[PDB]
């Protein structure tokens, strides 16, 4: 379950190969994730303060 | 439906389809499944002319006014 | 909270939508369904000004929300 | 009914082709409505076209699982 | 009031039709039957590839899956 | 109608093509509402049957319903 | 029977070589068969005049 | 549902996973779900190149579609019991 | 050879026994205590019969087989089967909820031999899950 990853900085890798570090404030049955404090793992590029990520896009999730 | 196509009915619309397809045509009819009936249908892939067509609301990526 | 519930609380807000074709769609939200099918107003896209556009939920990559989404929402 | 026909090759050596030019040989220990497959004593032949020549990568695994969406062909070698 | 796509397809039954798939592959032939999922029964189909190439000439009644279907063109 | 067609084409040699373009020529043993195809004595070819036959399979050959594109017959 | 049919029969965890406490346990206490506990699927498998009417 | 009960049956087991983007990770499975999403603990290294870049992450959540294979050992589980389980279900 | 035929005969007569008597598991256990390291290839099928009787419709054969379990537990340690002791602990712990007290007591006895023999850390259930199920048993 994604209930343990709430309010925690996580590292998400997409299907396209991109990766990000950011907090996880929400989840659903479709693995659609509401994401805040968005930053890039490799490029350390701040994207925005609040974003949504479709479930089919997530390749992998990790805790940090 | 969260989208009312009545004001888009009998109006030229620009619809994007899956697989890098773009279709422009006047909207004759629609349904709750967003299956579209277009007349004077043209497709830009560079230019392909068609007659009346039936559009799949299943593979439909997006719709906009034209 | 839930993403769908958040898009339900958020109505008429500017946001930058990312799609699978790679085209930016910047618009103002209008209605949201259980399939997260988006309809935007005052729409402009990058690789075109549009009054309204229909957006399929499954074709979406990610959504760039405004920063006040929590304040204006909750 | 096709699965009922797939009851024939159970516990028998099966040749399976998958998406991504992934071929695999094994014995058939599982299937289901979504065609999720478990194989025993298997071996994997990976077709990889690189630098404009044909090449392959052999991954030997005795126990491994396969996801249904990657399923392309199911037959016997 | 709204003309239904199932009404249009029902109208183009037993008529020449060009069905464009989601790929560059297009089919052309005589429509026979369909269903709610619009799995096409196409009589004497001709397989095509746009950007044209002829693949195979089909003699018979063909069943095309409604998943890959994109556009239905009467005539 | 489609179910009637499937009931008609049972025990008939058919040419079935996936989304990968590989066309299989073989007797149709069974099929379901998911368009899952179980063949027998099926031979594989690239595109049209007039091309090179890659490999031969005598036993029952199963196909996946979302992978298949169209089912023709000779 | 015999010791031959004994060892050849083994058991759930015996033949399974254990290694799964949900296999042995679940297949034991509430167990009938191991690993034994869709809508649009049955709809697809179950799939003009009527519509018009 | 069969495989659902299979990995639902396999908990606290070190397995290797390959993804569609070619990411191969070994881990100890913990939580399961109807959509066959996996949560691995004690994230390990499989190869040098195929292993993605995560330094400190001990726990992951994998989406069910992304996995290509799931690598096990024959000593881990008996296949035959799953087999007659298959003939019993369908 | 005749050592093989011995244990074979003991398993046969043990699984085929019609009458209710307490001798078979006692003396069989005495044999297994006499010869122990030699048992391993027989030790596996013997436990197959064990579980086979642990699922049965007669409480007499039930508690009988359980009494045989508690006796065979120390011998299994000599073969270093400990995971096999773990699956025994599992099945017995899952059957601990039986209604028949006469069998349940013997089952708890086998639990006693298992926990006593094998190290606590590697015990499957584990112990801290075991005991709170024991607290209602006292009544």
């Amino acid at each position: 379950t994604l209930k343990d990853y709430l309010n925690k900085r996580v590292v998400i890798i997409k299907v396209d190969g991109e990766c990000l570090i950011a907090s996880l404030n929400g989840f659903d049955k479709n693995t659609n994730l509401f994401i805040t404090n968005v930053f890039n793992r490799i490029s350390k590029e701040f994207i925005c303060k609040a974003q949504l990520l479709r479930g089919s896009e997530i390749a992998l999730v990790g805790l940090i | 439906a969260i989208l009312d196509l009545a004001k888009y009915k009998d109006s030229k619309i620009r619809v994007k389809l899956m697989g890098g397809k773009l279709v422009i045509g006047v909207l004759k009819g629609y349904d709750q499944l967003m299956n579209l009936v277009l007349d004077d249908t043209v497709e830009y892939m560079n230019a392909r002319k068609l007659g009346l067509t039936v559009i799949r609301g299943t593979i439909l990526v997006s719709l906009s006014s034209a | 909270m839930l993403p769908l519930y958040l898009l339900t609380n958020a109505k008429g807000q500017q946001m930058q939508i990312e799609l699978k074709n790679g085209e930016i769609i910047q618009g103002i939200l209008t209605n949201v369904d259980n399939w997260m099918n988006l309809t935007l107003s005052n729409v402009t896209e990058y690789s075109v000004k549009l009054n309204e556009i229909y957006i399929r939920g499954t074709f979406i990559k990610f959504i760039k929300l405004q920063d006040n989404i929590i304040d204006k929402v909750k | 009914t096709p699965l009922d026909l797939l009851k024939l090759n159970l516990d028998e050596r099966v040749y399976i082709k998958l998406r991504g030019a992934r071929t695999l040989v094994g014995t058939l220990q599982a299937f289901d409505s979504h065609c999720n497959i478990v194989l025993s004593d298997a071996v994997e032949t990976i077709y990889q076209l690189n630098n404009e020549e044909l090449s392959e990568s052999e991954r030997r695994c005795e126990m491994v699982f396969i996801r249904g969406d990657t399923v392309t062909l199911i037959s016997t070698p | 009031p709204e003309i239904l796509p199932l009404e249009v397809i029902d109208k183009t039954i037993n008529q020449k039709v060009l069905i464009v798939l989601q790929s560059n592959r297009e089919f052309e032939g005589t429509l026979v039957g369909f269903d709610d999922f619009v799995n096409v029964i196409l009589e004497d189909a001709v397989e095509w590839l746009i950007d044209n190439e002829k693949v195979m000439q089909h003699h018979g009644r063909m069943l095309l899956s409604g998943n890959n279907i994109a556009i239905l063109v009467p005539g | 109608v489609t179910t009637e067609f499937l009931s008609d084409i049972i025990g008939k040699t058919v040419n079935v093509k996936l989304a990968s373009g590989l066309l299989y020529s073989g007797r149709l043993e069974s099929i379901d509402g998911f368009m899952n195809v179980a063949l027998s004595s099926a031979t594989e070819h690239y595109e049209s049957n007039n091309n090179k036959l890659l490999n031969k399979f005598n036993s029952d050959v199963f196909l996946r319903g979302t992978q298949v594109m169209y089912i023709s017959e000779q | 029977e015999k010791f031959q049919g004994h060892g050849l029969k083994t058991e759930l965890h015996s033949a399974l070589k254990s290694s799964n406490l949900n296999l042995i346990r679940r297949t034991y206490q509430t167990g009938e068969n191991p690993y034994l506990s869709n809508r649009r699927y049955e709809r697809g498998l179950k799939f003009k005049r009527i519509a018009q009417e | 549902m069969l495989f659902f009960s299979f990995f639902k049956t396999l908990v606290d087991q070190e397995v290797v996973v390959e993804l569609k983007n070619d990411i191969e990770i070994k881990g100890t499975l913990q939580s399961v779900d109807q959509f066959l999403n996996l949560k691995l603990d004690n994230i390990s290294c499989t190869d040098e190149k195929k292993y993605p870049h995560l330094g400190s992450v001990r726990n992951i959540f994998i989406r069910g579609s992304t996995v290509r294979y799931v690598y096990l050992n024959k000593n881990m589980v008996d296949t035959n019991l799953l087999q007659d389980a298959t003939r019993r279900e369908v | 050879r005749l050592e093989t035929r011995l244990i074979d005969a003991l398993l046969i007569a043990f699984q085929e026994q019609t009458n209710s008597d307490s001798i078979i598991f006692k003396g069989f256990g005495a044999v297994t205590v006499s010869l122990d390291i030699r048992m391993k290839p027989f030790l596996a099928p013997i436990v197959s019969t064990i579980l086979n009787h642990l699922k049965h419709k007669t409480p007499l054969v039930r508690q009988h087989a359980a009494d045989l379990c508690a006796i065979l537990i120390p011998v299994i340690k000599n073969c270093h089967e400990f995971e096999m002791l773990n699956k025994l602990n599992i099945i017995l712990y899952e059957s601990l909820g039986e209604v028949y007290p006469e069998v349940l007591g013997s089952i708890i006895n086998a639990m006693y031999c298992i926990t006593s023999v094998m190290d606590l850390d590697k015990l499957q259930p584990p112990i801290n899950q075991i005991l709170p199920t024991l607290t209602p048993i006292l009544r």
